[PDB]
Order: structure tokens, then sequence, then C-alpha cells
């Protein structure tokens, strides 16, 4: 819904361009975002959620997963959430591991196996409940289960200027994005808002402009959002390009990292 | 699921059997997946999963629809629109008549509109082969069977244990690429429209190897000039038999200087330069089918 936004894409052979880039446009018309879903949990608070993200994303590190399987998760939990009432933190931690095997399923290969997905709860979830909930979040998201998320959106981007070290830029991008997407207001800006802002912290609006087509004035109100997330990060050094047993170097950007994120956003929020 | 009638059997995969069934209300006819999660160590197959969400974002007219997803007791049901019959029976049903060239031509253009959505959706279907292609009595024909589908938003690559089709395999697929492209769908296709106008399938190998040396002895053994990079792929051999490029007037007889042309095109070795769906649907083939539009710009 961004009228002044232009299509950045690049010629293609394989497709034609500008309905290549309307389907993208078209996906924030149907994957909708609520920052305030939490006022549906009264019980909850927001904090709940970072911690219950955080874990997710050391999940994701420990079995290797990508990127945009913990991004498919994040979507999953929040849209999920959103369709639902009165939830309370003791029942957080089977949605969140749900929405993440939902989200390997989808997205892996070789997906680590249920028994993995309840041996990390340490005991706290059970096979027979993920399996469960599994069915309950898909059916709850009317099985609307491939939208595009932020990591995804970066990945757009991050194409088109190759297409016109790119790994380690992309991985420190997603370190900013890793810690904005824990503080439920994120959920204010489209998910391509955030990945071109966050992008913009570690370019200019020149590139961001030509990667993304959006305007400086689309994305000012997310980059003040965001300025301090880029502080505390910029003031720490990024992280760097990590590599992984198993896992392709022309691969290792996607992959899933974590760092204690949780004492950065408390600075962020100050 | 009580007002659905189960008629027939029509199919059995790995995770589910498939069922002609009738709505006893209405008296539509539907095409029934049946899952039984009771034997899913996995809970709902991820095939499941990623088939149903793709096909709820490819709406079009020459993709079949999923028309509702129903779970029961212990059980996952997919419900599908019906088609009466796939491209391999119709094919072999016209074997000895041979199907009409302007009934080739529509099937193969809409094959083309199908593929070229599910390109611009940055989607590889993988497994374009006649059993997958759904015909109608209305002269429609749709892509089915989307289980081995991937979304090219990165890279798709290669798998050593991966179960694929091997007589509808393109070639760089067998020479060891990496990763796939929407260039393996092309190739797909451009088999079936000559097995569609020969009535014999194009590349009928029976290993890996034999598979490519069919390839080989009817386009010819690609070499640096016509496909660059050859001589550098994993499973390419110095040792490999020249063969000739074969007349496209013996290979497709039936098929005009306009459809060999075409056919040589989504049957060009190199992945980058073979024919896109959008190119292939402004081919000369196909002008008496469709006009083009005013561009603007
Ligand atoms: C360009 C590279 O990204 C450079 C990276 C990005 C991240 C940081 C470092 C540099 C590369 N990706 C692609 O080419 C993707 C995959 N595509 C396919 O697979 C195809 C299959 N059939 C036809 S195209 C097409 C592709 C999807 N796409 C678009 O939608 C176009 C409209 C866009 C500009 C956005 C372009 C990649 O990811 N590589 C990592 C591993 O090996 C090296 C390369």
């Amino acid at each position: 819904i961004a009228p002044s936004r232009g299509s950045p894409l690049p010629v293609l052979s394989w497709a034609n361009r500008e309905e290549v880039w309307k389907i993208m446009l078209n996906k924030e018309k149907t994957y909708l975002r609520d920052q305030h879903f939490l006022e549906q949990h009264p019980l909850l608070q927001p904090k709940m959620r970072a911690i219950l993200l955080d874990w997710l994303m050391e999940v994701c590190e420990v079995y290797k997963l990508h990127r945009e399987t913990f991004y498919l998760a994040q979507d999953f939990f929040d849209r999920y959430m959103a369709t639902q009432e009165n939830v309370v933190k003791t029942l957080l931690q089977l949605i969140g591991i749900s929405s993440l095997f939902i989200a390997a399923k989808l997205e892996e290969i070789y997906p680590p196996k249920l028994h993995q997905f309840a041996y990390v709860t340490d005991g706290a979830c059970s096979g027979d409940e993920i399996l469960t909930m599994e069915l309950m979040i898909m059916k709850a998201l009317k099985w609307r289960l491939s939208p595009l998320t932020i990591v995804s959106w970066l990945n757009v981007y991050m194409q088109v200027a190759y297409l016109n070290y790119p790994q380690q830029i992309f991985i420190q991008i997603a370190e900013l994005l890793d810690l904005c997407v824990l503080d439920v207001d994120c959920l204010e800006f489209p998910y391509g808002i955030l990945a071109a802002s966050a992008l913009y912290h570690f370019s200019s609006s020149e590139l961001m402009q030509k990667v993304s087509g959006y305007q400086w004035c689309d994305i000012e109100n997310c980059v003040k959002w965001m300025v301090p997330f880029a502080m505390v990060i910029r003031e720490t050094g990024s992280s760097k390009l990590k590599h992984f047993r198993g896992v392709a170097d022309e691969d290792a950007h996607n992959i899933q990292t974590h760092r204690d994120s949780l004492d950065l956003l408390d600075k962020a929020r100050a | 699921m009580e007002n659905f009638q189960k008629v027939e059997k029509i199919g059995e995969g790995t995770y589910g059997v498939v069922y002609k069934a009738r709505n006893k209300l209405t008296g539509e006819v539907v095409a029934l997946k049946k899952i039984r999660l009771d034997t899913e160590t996995e809970g709902v197959p991820s095939t499941a999963i990623r088939e149903i969400s793709l096909l709820k974002e490819l709406n079009h007219p020459n993709i079949v629809k999923l028309l509702d997803v129903i779970h029961t007791e212990n059980k996952l049901y997919l419900v599908f629109e019906f088609l009466h019959q796939d491209l391999k029976k119709f094919m072999d049903a016209s074997a000895l008549t041979g199907i009409p060239l302007p009934l080739i031509k529509s099937y193969l253009f809409q094959l083309l509109q199908g593929l070229a959505f599910c390109h611009s959706h940055r989607v590889l279907h993988r497994d374009l082969k006649p059993q997958n292609l759904l015909i109608n009595t209305e002269g429609a024909i749709k892509l089915a069977d989307f289980g081995l589908a991937r979304a090219f938003g990165v890279p798709v690559r290669t798998y050593t244990h991966e179960v694929v089709t091997l007589w509808y395999r393109a070639p760089e697929i067998l020479l060891g690429c990496k990763y796939y492209s929407t260039a393996v769908d092309i190739w797909s296709l451009g088999c079936i429209f000559a097995e569609m106008v020969t009535r014999r399938a194009l590349f009928p190998g029976d290993s890996e190897i034999d598979q490519l040396f069919r390839i080989f002895r009817t386009l010819g053994t690609p070499d640096e000039v016509v496909w660059p990079g050859v001589t550098s792929m994993p499973d390419y051999k110095p040792s490999f038999p020249k063969w000739a490029r074969q007349d496209f007037s013996k290979v497709v007889p039936p098929l005009d200087e306009d459809g060999r042309s075409l056919l040589s095109q989504m049957l060009h070795y190199d992945p980058n330069k073979r024919i896109s769906a959008k190119a292939a649907l402004a081919h000369p083939f196909f002008q008496d089918v469709t006009k083009p539009v005013p561009h603007l710009r």
C-alpha cells in the first residue's frame, strides 16, 4: 500500500519483472501484522515475546537452521497470536516450538526430527503436544504459510545490489533485524520497510532506494524507530560471517546465528 | 467429511490414497487425498504442508485447484478439483489416431501459461511429466502434483538421494549441476511437446548414463561452443561418444517450421539460453492463438 514505491528489480530472463514484483507487493496485502496483538492476551507482556523469540533463535543456531526458518516461525507466531485470545505464559514455549517445527518442515531439506524439537524443550513439551499445536496453528492461519519474511526481503534487496563482501554485510544487517524483531513494536512497519531501514543504517538512502524502491519518506518513521537499535549494534562492532560444518560457504550467510541480544534490547529501549 | 461419497480409488502415494468422490447434496466431483495422521511420525508431512500453502497462493486457470483442507479425527483430507484424465492416458488413448495439431498447440500454450505463472511466483515445479498434467472434457489442461515444487528466492540445490523423473530430467541435472533452475521445467515441457507430436517418449532412458546418451544421440554431443562450461561439469567425461544432432524433420515430422523452432529453443543445452516460459508464449508458433497487448513505455 505504498503509492510512492518504485520497482527496483533488474530485467529477468526467467519471468516478467513487472509480474514478479507485483506478486511480491501483493504478499504484504495478504499477510497482516498487528503490533498490538498482545492486548488480546492481558496476562502477557512484550518482554515474553522477546524472550521466546531469542530462545528460538538459539535453537535455530544449534541445529544450524536457516534464517528463513526462524523468520517463518516468528511470522507464524505473531499471526497466530493475533487470531487468539487470553493465552498465558506457560503455553508460549509450545506455540513457539511448534511454529518452528512447521517452519523447518517447510524450509529445510532435511529438517530436524520431531523428537529433537521436543528434546530442546527439556521435558516441557512432548511430541504429541507439538503435533496437536502444529495443526491448531496451521488451521488458524487458514494454511497461509508463505509470507515474504523480513529476512527474505533482505535477500531480495541484496540480490538487486549484486545483480547491478556481500555475505558479511548481509549477516550484519541481519543481526540488526534480529534485534529489532524482538520488540513487538516493530510490527508497526511492513516487513519490507523494516528490511529497507536496517539496510539503510548500514548503507545510504541512495542504495536503499535503488535496491528496495522505497523513497526516504516511506522509511523515515521506521528509520527513526530503529535508531536506538542500530546504535547499540554499531557501538559493539558487528558480528563476523561464521563457518558451519556441513554448510557450503556460499550459503553460510543464510544460517541463523545467535548472540546475547536481550541485553542489547534493554539498552536500546532505555 | 460426511457429505462426500467415495466413488473410486484413483491413486496412491507415500503420504496417502487418492479417491474420486461425489458431493451427495450438490453432485460435484472432487479428488480426495487422505492422509492418515495416525501413521505419520512427523505430523503433517512436510511435502503436504508445502503443497497446501503453495496451492493457496497459486490461483490460475491452468493450475489444479485445491478446494479445501479438512481435518477430521486422525485424518487430513486434501480436496482437489477433479479432472477426468491425465495427459499420459490421453496420449496413450490417442496413439493410433494421433492428437490433432491444434489441440497440441492449445495444450502446450496453456501449459506454458501455468508455468509462466509459477515462475513469476519464483517457484520451480521440477516434476512436469504427463502423469502430472490433468485435462478436462472442455479442452483445458492444468499443472498438478506440486509435491516436488520449491521456491527459488535463494538457489535450489540438487540432492543425490532425491527421487525425481528421469525421462523428463534436464541434461544439466544429469551432468551434475549444483542447482536447479526454471530451465528444467522448460526442458520437461519440451519433452512433452515432442511426445504429444510423436506419441512416443522422446528420451526413455533406463539409467542416468543411458538417459544422457539418448539425449546426445538426438541433440548431438554438446561442446563448449553450444554450452559454455559443459567440459567443466562434475559428471562430464571427455570419453563421451560424439554423436551428431539429428535433423528435426525426422525427430518430429508432423511439426511445421514454427513448431520445430519452439521445440529446439525449449531443448537448448545451455540452461542460461534455454527459452523462458514467458518468451515461449511470444513465439510465432502461437501467433494464431494469441495477439500481444500494447506496451507502456
Ligand atoms: C543473486 C545471488 O544472490 C547474491 C547474494 C545474496 C545475499 C548476500 C550475498 C550475495 C544468488 N541468487 C539468485 O540468483 C536467486 C536465486 N535464483 C534462482 O535460483 C533461479 C532459478 N531459476 C531461474 S533464477 C534467482 C534469484 C531469485 N531472484 C530474484 O527474484 C531476482 C529479482 C531479484 C534481483 C530479487 C534472483 C544467491 O543467492 N547466491 C548465494 C549462493 O551462491 C551465490 C549466489
